[PDB]
RNA sequence: UUGAUUUGGUGAGAGG
């Protein structure tokens, strides 16, 4: 009663955010197992931080407009939960950023402290018609895990904060996108057996075979209890 | 006898050669196409469904 | 295979394309008073295995 | 498939040959009767 | 034969649903199939065109 | 005759459903929140779409 | 790998001279003496001739400037060794 | 990283086969995956004991019919494929069943050996009818996993066995119904957690905190693959 | 130099 292990055959790495994890060969069924266990570990518990409250001048709710942009609010809203950011020490960071003249604000421009970074510094924000518009937003970035958004986050909440604080979803989990297949391989005797192709993109702030490896241990840990 | 070794050798003689199915009532050319084979335990022709 | 929340898997799955065109509507009615024939077997069976 | 269920074979027919009924391809089996 | 409404009443002798209609879940993935599907018992038949 | 049906039932609409009219940044996000549990495979919502 | 000889087909434009020319081609690699010009992995030689014609390097004058120069290659062999 | 742990608080025995089983706690989501996961597992890859090869005297081939008998050959080797048997220390044994006289032939009148347990004593095999018949049936049980038939069980076994013993088909697998709930926990500081009922279904032969145990064990070193290498 | 007979033809039934 021996089961079959199997190598890890491939990382064929598309971009720096971007792999493919072929794999081969594991028992009949056993594809699918490991496939959907990954994959809803990698959409819903994996801890990371991102942008979740943002508290800007001009604005009073998400539909209302500021003058010297092209973009709306929603946009600017929508970008920023585009970004990615990471942080080491702490899990409550408000950041602020401040951008003035010709010219589109980038993650660059962002005033950071000692302990958050930006991974993706030309990532735009928004772009500025006015060289007289002064656009001001108070970036604040918890810490969770998965994915929270900003629908449920306005039914959970009950305190009353001030107005001009917008919420936007928390890409907590770093991974975009993970889809895989069960391909068919095959040991010299038995046909049956299955080989999986795992792909994953990313944002930043992570490489992913890093986080395959870190949902595989964050499964392993979980049952750890009750083995052999 | 169909011994260990002729697996190997049938997966390097399909691998890039071509057959041609075809339904029993041909009516017009598209009823005889040209496929390549994937090899399959079991004793039925696998057809792509769109085909 | 597609199992129920009671546990028990289907043995076989059939498609329901082929009932608005080849209009054999007798299959569904044959399907629905299967299912109620079989559940008065398991009632019957809880009933004689649980023995009363 | 190809075994042999009754040797029906004739001598002058090295020039000997085997027309031995034997079992068609592809079928197993178990002899009944 | 036997009419809809007899049908429907011994379904609710035994304690299936009334439509019947069960919801059923996926064996790959664990997760319910939306909008619940038929399942039942039919007679089916093996014909002698073996493969 | 599956493949339409699939997609029929896929690019569909209901006038509500988990996740009516929020605001999704891709396709991407799109179908990570059918596989989560938090939207619709119908439901209306503005994307961008590139 | 090959699913679609298109672009082939672009390069050699009769859709019916492909084959001709690939074919040349296959037998000057199966039989054949000759060894391709493209890396091969592991495909065989009608798959390996498709790939030569994607890129632009073998159509029909390539094929028959070859076999001049095999032919001279030949008659300066015949004379330089004979005479 | 505010994960916690589950374990198995309380396993009741509903009877001898059908038992459920508690899981606590579980986090937030994981409960379907838990629950999937070892549902895939614990219907495939479980080992448990079944009947291989029957050897009765007198009998040539499985069509054939028996003096004194009710049920034919085909019928007692289902009646055997279905017996469910719990070995313990060797892998291969051979029981013995001899009976004669008028009356069914239950599973109970096999003379046992000692690390043998025959746990369903009403398995009907037989019917015997004249007093002057006997029956003299010696089974072989293996053990292994999933389903392995007769037809690739013609060739591939190697230790060269004498003619006239039939091949039984071996269902191994002992788990036949198992379905899991995703409850709410009861956790007196925190609502966000949840409980796994998984309702196993055994052959009676497999205890099941050890199959669970065994699922666990099979995942963990299955997902070694990842966590190690990449 | 190391081996062999239906196609032929009729009738009946079946599959797509």
């Amino acid at each position: 009663t021996e089961f079959l292990k199997p190598r890890l055959v491939d990382i064929e790495q598309v971009s720096s955010t971007h792999a493919k994890v072929t794999l081969e060969p594991l028992e009949r069924g056993f594809g699918h197992t490991l496939g959907n266990a990954l994959r809803r570990i990698l959409l819903s518990s994996m801890p990371g931080c991102a942008v979740t409250e943002v508290e800007i001048d001009g604005v009073l709710h998400e539909y209302s407009t500021k003058e010297g942009v092209q973009e709306d609010i929603l946009e600017i809203l929508l970008n920023l939960k585009g970004l990615a950011v990471r942080v080491q020490g702490k899990d409550e960071v408000i950041l602020t950023l401040n951008k003035s003249g010709i010219g589109p604000v980038t993650a660059a421009d962002i005033t950071h402290d000692g302990d958050v970074e930006i991974v993706k510094p030309q990532h735009v924000i928004c772009h500025l018609t006015d060289e007289n518009a002064s656009i001001s937003m108070r970036i604040k970035v918890q810490r969770g895990r998965g994915y929270v958004p900003a629908s449920t986050r306005i039914h959970s909440e009950e305190d009353e904060r001030p107005i001009g604080r917008l919420l936007v979803d928390a890409c907590y989990s770093p991974v975009e996108r993970i889809a895989y297949n069960v391909e068919a391989a095959r040991v010299e005797q038995r046909t049956d057996l299955d080989k999986l192709v795992i792909e994953m993109e990313t944002n930043g702030t992570i490489d992913p075979e890093e986080a395959i490896r870190r949902a595989a241990t964050i499964l392993a840990e979980q049952l750890e209890a009750f083995v052999d | 006898r169909e011994e260990a070794v002729v697996w190997d050798i049938l997966d390097e003689v399909i691998r890039e050669h071509p057959v041609l199915l075809n339904r029993a009532p041909t009516l017009h050319r598209l009823g005889i196409q040209a496929f390549e084979p994937v090899l399959i335990e079991g004793k039925a022709i696998q057809l792509h469904p769109l085909v | 295979m597609p199992y129920d929340e009671n546990g028990t898997p289907v043995d076989i799955v059939l498609n329901p394309l082929g009932v608005p065109s080849r209009m054999n509507i007798g299959q569904i009615l044959e399907t629905h008073l299967g299912m109620a024939a079989k559940g008065i077997g398991d009632k019957i069976n809880a009933m004689l295995k649980q023995q009363q | 498939g190809g075994d042999i269920l009754v040797g029906k074979v004739t001598p002058k027919g090295s020039d000997v040959k085997d027309s031995s009924l034997r079992v068609p391809n592809g079928v197993s089996g178990t002899v009944i009767d | 034969g036997a009419k809809e409404a007899e049908i429907k009443e011994l379904l609710k002798l035994g304690d299936l649903p009334t439509s019947g209609q069960i919801r059923l879940y996926d064996g790959r993935t664990g997760e319910q199939f939306e909008r619940p599907v038929t399942v039942g018992y039919m007679y089916m038949l093996k014909l002698n065109h073996l493969v | 005759q599956d493949v339409v049906l699939g997609l029929y039932y896929m690019t569909r609409d209901c006038v509500n459903a988990k996740g009516e009219g929020m605001v999704l940044t891709g396709p991407k996000e799109a179908e990570r929140l059918y596989r989560s549990g938090l939207a619709s495979l119908h439901a209306r919502v503005k994307v961008r779409i590139t | 790998a090959r699913v679609t000889v298109q672009d082939a087909v672009e390069k050699i434009g009769n859709r019916f001279d492909l084959v001709l020319v690939a074919a040349r081609r296959a037998r000057q690699m199966q039989v054949g003496g000759k060894d391709p010009l493209v890396p091969e992995e592991n495909d065989k030689t009608t798959v390996i001739a498709l790939r030569e014609i994607e890129e632009g390097l073998i159509n029909n004058q390539i094929l028959d400037v070859r076999e001049r120069q095999e032919q001279q290659e030949q008659e300066a062999a015949e004379l330089q060794a004979v005479t």
